[PDB]
This record gives C-alpha cells, sequence and structure tokens, in this order.
C-alpha cells in the first residue's frame, strides 16, 4: 500500500521532493529503499523507522534536520547506504551508527557540526574508526564532515578542544 | 580526447576558471591531472552504483544523469555523456556548481597533491 504522497515500485518508496515535514504514514514494512531527500523534515519521531527493518538504503539528505532521535537507526541492520548531508545537524547521538552492521556508505557533509561541544566526540571517533565508509560529493572522504566556522575535519576533533558547557 | 597540459589550461581560462571563487587556473589543471590524466573519456564505476565521468571525474549520484544511478540527482542538469566530450564546456559548468554548492576540497587528490603548492607550475609555458 503506497503512501498517498509518494511513488512506489517493487520495494522502493520515493517520497522525495514533496515538501514533507515528516515521514509519511503507511510505508510497507517490506520496503528496502526509502527516498526522503529534498523535503523540509526538521524532526523525526522516535521509532519512525523501527518497523522498516528491511531498509538497505535510506536518503534523508537535503532536509532541515536539526537533531536526530536517539536510536533512530537501531533496527536498520541491513542498511548499506545512508545519506544525512545538507541538513542542520550539530551532532550525532552517542551510539547512533553502532547497529548499522551492513553500512558501506554514509554522507555527512553540509551540516553545521558543532566541534566546540562534547557531543561531537561520538561522531569524531566513529569516522576515525570507519575510514572507508564516509563519502563526500565525489568519492571517499573522511574529512568531508567539517566543523562549522573553522571548516576543519570533525574526525580530527579530540576531547581537549571540546567542552560540555557549549551544548 | 586526451588534452595536453597547455591545451587544457588554455581551454579552462577561456571558460573562466582562472580565479573562479579565488582559485587560480593552475589549481584546476592540477585537479584534472590527478582525476583523469587530462582524458575527457575517463570513466570509473563506484561501489554505490554511481560512476565518475570526465576530466574532473564528476559523480552520477549527485551531479549528472546517466540513467543507471538509482535515487541520484542531476544537480548540474546535464547528461553524464556531455561530461565525456572533447568540448570541456559541460565539465567546467558542473565543476563551478560543485565549488559553490560545496570548495575544491571536494577533489581529494587536489587537496593532497596540489593545494598549497606552486600550482602556477601547471601553467608554465602556456
Amino acid at each position: 500500500a503506497c503512501p498517498s504522497q509518494c511513488s512506489c515500485s517493487g520495494t522502493t518508496v520515493d517520497c522525495s521532493g514533496k515538501s514533507l515535514a515528516s515521514v509519511p504514514t503507511g510505508i510497507p514494512t517490506t520496503t528496502q529503499v526509502l527516498y526522503l531527500y529534498d523535503n523540509q523534515i526538521t524532526k523525526l519521531e522516535p521509532g519512525v523507522f523501527d518497523r522498516l527493518t528491511q531498509l538497505t538504503r535510506l536518503d534523508l539528505d537535503n532536509n532541515q534536520l536539526t537533531v536526530l532521535p536517539a536510536g533512530v537507526f537501531d533496527k536498520l541492520t541491513q542498511l548499506t547506504q545512508l545519506s544525512l548531508n545538507d541538513n542542520q545537524l550539530k551532532s550525532i547521538p552517542r551510539g547512533a551508527f553502532d547497529n548499522l552492521k551492513s553500512l558501506t556508505h554514509i554522507w555527512l557533509l553540509n551540516n553545521p557540526w558543532d566541534c566546540a561541544c562534547s557531543d561531537i566526540l561520538y561522531l569524531s571517533r566513529w569516522i576515525s574508526q570507519h575510514p572507508g565508509l564516509v563519502f563526500g560529493y565525489l568519492n571517499l572522504d573522511p574529512d568531508s564532515a567539517r566543523c562549522s566556522g573553522t571548516n576543519t575535519p570533525v574526525r580530527a576533533v579530540t576531547e581537549a578542544s571540546t567542552s560540555p558547557s557549549k551544548c | 580526447k586526451v588534452f595536453g597540459r597547455c591545451e587544457l589550461a588554455a581551454a579552462m581560462k577561456r571558460h573562466g576558471l582562472d580565479n573562479y571563487r579565488g582559485y587560480s587556473l593552475g589549481n584546476w589543471v592540477c585537479a584534472a591531472k590527478f582525476e583523469s590524466n587530462f582524458n575527457t573519456q575517463a570513466t570509473n564505476r563506484n561501489t554505490d552504483g554511481s560512476t565518475d565521468y570526465g576530466i574532473l571525474q564528476i559523480n552520477s549520484r549527485w551531479w549528472c544523469n546517466d540513467g543507471r544511478t538509482p535515487g541520484s540527482r542531476n544537480l548540474c542538469n546535464i547528461p553524464c555523456s556531455a561530461l565525456l566530450s572533447s568540448d570541456i564546456t559541460a565539465s567546467v559548468n558542473c565543476a563551478k556548481k560543485i565549488v559553490s554548492d560545496g570548495g575544491m576540497n571536494a577533489w581529494v587528490a587536489w587537496r593532497n597533491r596540489c593545494k598549497g603548492t606552486d600550482v602556477q607550475a601547471w601553467i608554465r609555458g602556456c
């Protein structure tokens, strides 16, 4: 059953470029590919993807995401590609990528990563520990996630240049 | 078409790459050298299902249409085959888009091999 707002075909659901503020209701639980890119989604509901356990690809890029719910991707153990670039994200919740055991590609660039704040540390460590997973606008690029203002690579940020008071 | 260095420098200048967004001509020549070795028909299939095309190896996930990259965008509004032309016009127009939407930091080989060097060497004798 396709959601009203979207196009469907086999296991792909294209909800892209539809001016959406949140994830549409009624995505079949058999869905493997979910395009949500080019919308105006600011917040995801906690658990919004918990039923979509078969997702192998998810595009969330080019929205207005400011914050991600903790455990938003915890049930997505078949995800190979996740796109999060070109949002308003300042950090990744601690542990948020840990269950993504099938990941081959993630896009992180064009976000205001806030490297002054201590929440950036999970992301900094995660990128450093997964040097072949992060892609920029072209090819493989672990430095493409860049601190707002200073434009230095997130993966370079360590505990001593951060503070818990800046979050 | 495989360009010579000066031949490519000459064509990049007349397309207006010299000092585009503050990058001197030699930067773009140095980029294209490490991306394609000056060969407009360089092609590279990526693991995500995209392909890289042309002298600056522009990707079909974001920038051009090849009709075989699923969920891809066409931010430059061009067929990826236009990026294979002996006419560098489409590859220059797409590159300019990339520098603005992203700058040259998108080209990792340029960042590591070209950036901060005497890059006007790429331009000597042209």
